[PDB]
Order: structure tokens, then C-alpha cells, then sequence
């Protein structure tokens, strides 16, 4: 068994994770052995200095210590782990910043065992108390026409309400009590006696148990915290240890054929009836489904400027490139992934023909002119039913920047129909369709130059239609000057 | 209960209206008009061409002088032409390039226009300094301005993509009246000879007679299989014709409260963009999306002639108050006068 665990460990740090998290759960005894091995490898890194292999171990510890059915009082594994990870404070950021937040979790788990798994479960179910109330909701925004039927099945399964508040409270009480009293408790008798009890008394018992766990975690001394928690649980009240897995969290599956994230506020109406907190939006993603970032754009600024969803919830978006193994792996990722990845947003200063000014953001691209006009008519419908490109005379100053701070300037006056900006600090691939000769066909000279910063000035009598990030429905014309330079709801990545 | 009883009252009053109309449907206009001598073949010739527009022409409207005419174009310009001399009396550049309609005032002093800007910009030709100055921005519509016709120097009706029309007082810049009831974008309207009534055509494939005075819908006409793109009154003012994307025109009488005649042919497959009556009303001039502009006998319902003078869609057309000539603006960037 030990050598099996070691092989799996050495093959998962190369669906190799799910198999680890499915082999340990068999025996209550497999959760300590694995942890011991992890510490050994971790210590090697601490001795060596191989910077690249720390974060997967720091995630495996957190993941296993939170599923470990119980830690024997004799075993001093947490102290050895804390001593091993205390010496990473001398490492470069972010390693010290993953270790500080692991040490805090290892103090929460040293003082009040099972607190970090009862917090998670409580939250995810929405069965919190009247003292520390919270909630988490999962929305599966999936396109019926793009997602596979296998993913549609997994989604349907996940959505199905499996547990009830009664069963959830029974599981929470069983795991809070087991984590403390190990085998020395009777989980069969406790379950049988808890089954006959009513929902309200179960809620009161869990609220007292959670308050005791939190208070014990708040006690300075670790040694007395465990004894105080044990005494409190005894007042509230050898066998075989039992693995209590994570109950499935609340999930909702909605058919998203759209691209804008307006759907979410429609959902928020049944949120008025379904109630800081957090919302786990699991976006399922294809190649073109580009436009998802464009929708992110709105839900970033729009909300930042018209807070509607953020009023109660902290949004978090998860990208899926598109119970069964996919269900387990999905829930595990969503649960244990907690570090976002913010993508760069370019800033544009626009002076209108009227003279007003307002900074904006193009995440994906910036089109202008014949492309902008074409998109304008694509967004017309009846208009496009009732409704060549004369060039737009623009003086454009583009600056190539560098970390050295030496910007190399260049400029030219041109008479080009359109100009689109496209993405490679970052580089901005740019296209300039010149009208070498105006006429219903204008000579087209696609010029690809690598600009990072740009300055466009158009004649007040030559308004130019401007599209940001290919948003065909909101093109901006009547602009006379445009200055472009490279400038909660995060998207998330496991590493 | 209350809503199902009100729904069945709706659907009973509907068949009461259908029976009140079928009762008057004793004979058709094609029967009564069988006897009158055919109008013949309308051999028409292009008298003038109005060059200067750089892109599609979307609208035009004659002045009451039957000599001046406005035209709005995709190039963002509103040109006033002197049809007789071909000289451009005005070349007004617009603040919004997405102009879709224009309307010469009967007085000749004011002109109106509008588009996706959701504003009816009124311009004064006789300015204090003689310039082309913007008199008013009639804002308030929640959709693109689809059409408008001057009642006078100070009053103007406008239709919009908010599925409504509205009477405005140019002085206050406020919607004097709002004509709600349409369930689709109102493509067109037409003021009756008596300024107290006007009809309007919408994308709901139906037309509606409105009372300017009060602001209520008096009658609703149906029969078109597609959106109504254009509408205008029969010269007398008791009937009106509608052009639709169903490749058919239709005539509606107000007093009979139903359709009198259909103008269509198997050869014609494209939708209708515009319509106009002759001074007498005997001739209905329908613009089409096949570069043609067919002339129908309003009474015989036979295709009397065809005007093929454009390389692109015949987007808009009009007739002078004296019926002396037919103007037709088109997507080919040229208007054409006909006699």
C-alpha cells in the first residue's frame, strides 16, 4: 500500500490526481501515510531550492489535511509540517505568500480539527448559522449546441439535488465529532440516534458545534484548544474511523446560447427567492467563445460602475476547455483552485467631435472604419434592409515602447478606409487598409506594423467609426482623437 | 378568470369586427372597375438625374412648390435640390451620418430629418444669417427615427422604432401627443389632406389610422404577409396604400374598414420599399428591391408600366403636389425625375 501511494505521488507530480484522492479515501489509515511522504519530498525541496515544485505540494497538503478523517493525538505530523514550511519565509514571493497562508490553515487545523472542512461544507451547502452566515452558488453557463453530451450529462447529474438540509446537518455533525474523538466514538450509534432527531434541533446542535470549533480555533494555545473543544463536545453530547467525503455543493445549470453575461441578472431574480457570499460561474469554452472575454469586459466595468451582482456575492469565473470522474475532478478543481489570472486590458482616451472625453477599455481588439461601418450595418437588421468606403483621413502617431523607457516615435498622415488592432506589457498587431486610390472599389494596402502604443487624430469633418473588441453592436463614430496605450470577478487558473 | 374572460372578449370582438367588415364585402374593386377603359402602358422617360450623393439615397420629399426637394443619403448629407435646374439649393452636412428620412416642410422654411440618433433634427433654410442652422433636436423617441412629416412650421409628426408615433411641437421640443399601439417598428406614415388624420404602417404587417386631434387609434387594417415599409393616402383622403415585404401592395379604405385591392404579380418577388399616388390617385407608383419601380393602375390593379432607371434598389420615391413629375431616390446614389 505504501509503495502504491509513493508511485502515485511520483506519477502525479510529473486523471492522476483523482486516483490519489480516490485511493486514500478507502482506508482512514491512508491519509497519514501519504502526508508523511509529502513532507519528505517537501523537505527535499527546502534543502535543495528547486523553485518549481512547491505549489503542487502546498495544494496536496491543504487538500488531504481537509479530507483526513482524523489525526491521532500521538502523531505530531502537523508540527513537523509547520516546521518544514516555516523555513520557506526566506524564499522569493509568491512562495512565501503561499506558505504564510498555508501556515494559517495549519494553525486553524492544529487548534480546531475539522474546522477547515466544516467551513467549506457549511458555506457550499448554504446551511450556515445566524452568527457567521455565508453561502456559495455554482452556475453552469453552458451552450447546448457546443458542449458535448457527456458534459451535458455530468452537468445534469451535478445539478440534481442530492442531499437535504437534514442529511447535510447529520453529515456535518458526524464529521465534526469524528474528527475530534477518532475511533473512541460510536459513529453508528451516533448516526442512528441523530436520524430520529428533528431538523431544528440538528441545526441548533450544528450551530453550537460550529461556534465551539471557531472559538477553539481562536484560542491562542494549541494544546488547550483541543482539550477545550473535546470537553465542549462532550458536554454537548474503540470504534473504526470512517471516511466522510465532501458533500456535493449547490449547482444550477442554465442554457447559455448568448455571449453577454446579462443572463446572470435574470438569474438574480430567483436569487431574491433563494436567499461575504460568492458565486462560482463555470463557463464552458470553445475557440471563438474570444467573445466570452468580451462579455467579461462588460461585467467588469459595467458592474464596477453599476454594481448589481456584486452587491451581495463575490463572483468567480472558471474556464472549462470544451458521480462520474469528470464530476469529481470538476468539483475538486473548483473547490481547491483559489488563485486568479487577470488578463491585460488596453486603455483608450477618446476625444469626440463634440469634445467630450471618457477613457475606455478594449480587451481583445480595436477596429475602425470600413470594418466598423460593416459591423454597424451587421447590427442594423431592418436598418440593413433599408440600409465603397470613402477613406477616412487620419494622422496617426505610433510609439514603440520598451522596458528601458526609450519610446521610439514615428508618424504619418494617411487616407485609409479602416484600421484594426489585434493582439500578439504586450504587443498590438495592427492593420491599415490604405486607399491608395479612391473611386466602387478602392485600392487596399493592408499594412501590418507592430505598434504597442498609438495616437490617432482625425479631422473634425472626418468622423471615424470605431469598434472595441469586435463588439459589432456598439460601434463608436463621431470621434476626432483616439489615444491608445496598454493600461470582484476574476477568471481563475489552477497554476 | 379576469384574464381569460378578457381574452375571450378580445377574441369575440375580433370576430365581430371581421363580420362587420365581411358584411360590407359585397363586391370587390376589381369587379366594379372591370368596365372602365384600361389605362394602357405607362411609357416613362427619365427627364432629370440628380448627381452629387456619394452613397445610397435613403429618403426624399418634395416641397409644396413641386420644384425643391430634400434627399437624405448614407454619406451623412441632406441635399436640397432644385429639380428644374439640377442645382443644389443646399448641401447640409449632418451631425449623425445614419440618416434615414427627410421631410420638406409645406411652408418651405423648415426641413426635418432623423435616423438611428433617435432624434428628429429640424433645420431652418431661412435663417437669420442665411446659413443652414439646426432649429431643434426633437429628442425623446426611444428608437431610430423612421419617418416624419411636417404639419406646419411649429408642429411635426414622427414615427420611430419604439413601435410608436408622436406629434411634436417644435417650439417646446416636447411630444405634444404620443401615438402608441403598434407592436412593431413603424416604417412609414402619411398625413391626410385634412391634418386631423394620418395613417401609419409598421413591421406588424398592419396599418393604423390615427387621430392627430385626440391621439387614439381609430382603425386597424391587416392583410399583409410581411412588414409594411411604406404607406400613403389616396389623394381624396378616404383611402391609403401600403407596400410590404410580401412582394405585394394593398389598398385600404377607411370608411369600409377593410382592404379593397391587392397589387402583385408572380414575376414580382422582392419587397416594396416605397409607394405614391398620382394627383388623381389613378396611378400607384411602387418602388421595389429589384432596381425597378413599377406603375400600377390603382383601379384595375394591373401593372401598367415599369420604371427601370437605377442600378440599385429603388429605395424611395415621391410625387409632386401637381403630379407633374415623379422623383425616385435609390441606393445607386442617384435620384431620377420622371415624366
Amino acid at each position: 500500500t505504501e509503495d502504491r501511494i509513493q508511485h502515485a505521488l511520483e506519477r502525479c507530480l510529473h486523471l492522476n490526481c483523482w486516483s490519489l484522492q480516490e485511493l486514500v479515501s478507502r482506508d482512514p489509515g491512508h491519509f497519514l501515510i501519504l502526508l508523511e511522504q509529502i513532507l519528505q519530498k517537501t523537505r527535499e525541496v527546502q534543502e535543495k531550492g528547486t523553485y518549481d515544485l512547491l505549489a503542487p505540494l502546498a495544494l496536496l497538503f491543504y487538500s488531504t489535511v481537509l479530507c483526513t478523517p482524523h489525526f491521532p493525538p500521538d502523531s505530531d505530523l502537523l508540527l513537523k509540517a509547520a516546521r518544514t514550511y516555516h523555513r520557506f519565509l526566506t524564499w522569493p514571493v509568491p512562495y512565501c505568500s503561499i506558505c504564510q497562508e498555508l501556515l494559517t490553515f495549519i494553525d486553524a487545523e492544529l487548534k480546531a480539527p475539522g474546522i477547515s472542512y466544516q467551513r467549506l461544507v457549511r458555506a457550499e451547502q448554504g446551511l450556515s448559522t445566524r452568527s457567521h452566515r455565508s453561502s456559495t452558488v455554482t452556475v453552469l453557463l453552458l451552450n447546448p449546441v457546443e458542449v458535448q453530451a457527456e458534459f451535458l450529462d455530468v452537468a445534469d447529474k451535478l445539478s440534481t439535488p442530492g442531499p437535504s438540509p437534514h442529511s447535510a446537518y447529520i453529515t456535518l455533525l458526524l464529521h465534526a465529532f469524528q474528527a475530534t474523538f477518532g475511533a473512541h466514538c460510536d459513529l453508528s450509534g451516533l448516526h442512528r440516534r441523530l436520524q430520529s432527531k428533528t431538523l431544528a434541533e440538528l441545526e441548533a446542535i450544528f450551530t453550537e458545534t460550529a461556534e465551539a470549533q471557531e472559538l477553539a480555533s481562536g484560542i491562542g494555545d494549541a494544546a488547550e484548544a483541543r482539550q477545550w473543544l473535546r470537553t465542549k463536545l462532550q458536554a454537548v453530547g474503540p470504534g473504526k474511523l470512517r471516511t466522510i467525503p465532501i458533500p456535493v455543493a449547490r449547482c444550477y445549470t442554465y442554457s447559455w446560447n448568448q455571449d453577454s453575461f446579462d443572463i446572470l441578472q435574470e438569474i438574480l431574480l430567483k436569487e431574491q427567492e433563494l436567499l461575504a457570499s460568492t458565486l462560482r460561474v463555470v463557463v464552458f469554452g470553445s475557440d471563438r467563445i474570444g467573445k466570452v472575454a468580451r462579455a467579461y469586459s462588460n461585467l467588469r466595468r459595467l458592474e464596477n460602475n453599476r454594481p448589481l451582482l456584486t452587491r451581495f456575492f463575490k463572483l468567480q469565473f472558471f474556464y472549462v476547455p470544451v458521480l462520474p470522474i469528470l464530476a469529481d475532478m470538476l468539483l475538486y478543481y473548483c473547490r481547491f483552485a483559489a488563485r486568479p489570472v487577470l488578463l491585460q486590458v488596453y486603455q483608450t482616451e477618446l476625444t469626440f467631435i463634440t469634445g467630450e472625453k471618457t477613457t475606455e477599455i478594449f480587451i481583445h481588439s480595436l477596429e475602425l472604419g470600413h470594418s466598423a461601418a460593416t459591423r454597424a450595418i451587421k447590427a442594423s437588421g431592418p436598418g440593413s434592409k433599408r440600409l465603397e468606403a470613402v477613406p477616412l483621413t487620419l494622422q496617426i502617431i505610433y510609439s514603440k515602447g520598451a522596458i528601458s523607457g526609450r519610446s521610439r516615435w514615428s508618424n504619418m498622415e494617411k487616407l485609409c478606409t479602416s484600421v484594426n488592432l489585434s493582439k500578439a506589457t504586450e504587443a498590438l498587431t495592427l492593420n491599415l487598409t490604405e486607399v491608395v486610390k479612391r473611386q466602387g472599389f478602392n485600392q487596399i494596402s493592408t499594412s501590418q506594423i507592430k505598434v504597442d502604443k498609438v495616437q490617432i487624430i482625425g479631422s473634425n469633418s472626418c468622423p471615424f467609426a470605431v469598434c472595441l473588441d469586435q463588439d459589432e453592436r456598439k460601434i463608436l463614430q463621431s470621434v476626432i482623437r483616439c489615444e491608445v496605450s496598454p493600461c470582484c470577478l476574476p477568471i481563475m487558473t489552477f497554476s | 378568470s379576469e384574464l381569460d374572460q378578457l381574452r375571450q372578449e378580445a377574441e369575440q370582438l375580433k370576430n365581430q369586427i371581421r363580420d362587420a367588415r365581411k358584411a360590407c364585402a359585397d363586391a370587390t374593386l376589381s369587379q366594379i372597375t372591370n368596365n372602365i377603359d384600361p389605362v394602357g402602358r405607362i411609357q416613362m422617360r427619365t427627364r432629370r438625374t440628380l448627381r452629387g450623393h456619394l452613397a445610397k439615397i435613403y429618403a426624399m420629399h418634395w416641397g409644396t412648390d413641386s420644384r425643391l426637394l430634400v434627399s437624405a443619403s448614407q454619406d451623412g448629407k441632406l441635399i436640397i435640390w432644385d429639380s428644374y435646374t439640377t442645382n443644389k439649393v443646399h448641401a447640409i452636412p449632418l451631425r449623425s451620418s445614419w440618416v434615414m428620412t427627410c421631410a420638406y416642410a409645406p411652408s418651405g422654411n423648415y426641413v426635418a430629418c432623423g435616423g438611428l440618433d433617435n432624434i428628429c433634427s429640424i433645420y431652418n433654410l431661412k435663417t437669420r444669417e442665411g446659413n443652414v442652422r439646426v432649429s431643434r433636436e426633437l429628442a425623446g423617441h426611444t428608437g431610430y427615427l423612421s419617418c416624419c412629416r411636417f404639419l406646419d412650421d411649429n408642429q411635426i409628426v414622427t414615427s420611430s422604432g419604439d413601435t410608436t408615433c408622436a406629434l411634436w411641437d417644435i417650439e417646446t421640443g416636447q411630444q405634444t401627443t404620443t401615438f402608441t399601439g403598434h407592436t412593431g417598428d413603424v416604417m412609414s406614415l402619411s398625413l391626410a389632406p385634412d391634418t386631423r388624420l394620418f395613417v401609419s404602417g409598421a413591421c406588424d404587417a398592419s396599418a393604423k389610422l390615427w387621430d392627430v386631434r385626440e391621439g387614439m387609434c381609430r382603425q386597424t387594417f391587416t392583410g399583409h404577409e410581411s412588414d409594411i415599409n411604406a404607406i400613403c393616402f389616396f389623394p381624396n383622403g378616404n383611402a391609403f396604400a401600403t407596400g410590404s415585404d410580401d412582394a405585394t401592395c394593398r389598398l385600404f379604405d377607411l370608411r369600409a374598414d377593410q382592404e379593397l385591392m391587392t397589387y402583385s404579380h408572380d414575376n414580382i418577388i422582392c419587397g416594396i420599399t416605397s409607394v405614391s399616388f398620382s394627383k388623381s390617385g389613378r396611378l400607384l407608383l411602387a418602388g421595389y428591391d429589384d432596381f425597378n419601380c413599377n406603375v400600377w393602375d390603382a383601379l384595375k390593379a394591373d401593372r401598367a408600366g415599369v420604371l427601370a432607371g437605377h442600378d440599385n434598389r429603388v429605395s424611395c420615391l415621391g410625387v409632386t403636389d401637381d403630379g407633374m413629375a415623379v422623383a425616385t431616390g435609390s441606393w445607386d446614389s442617384f435620384l431620377k425625375i420622371w415624366n
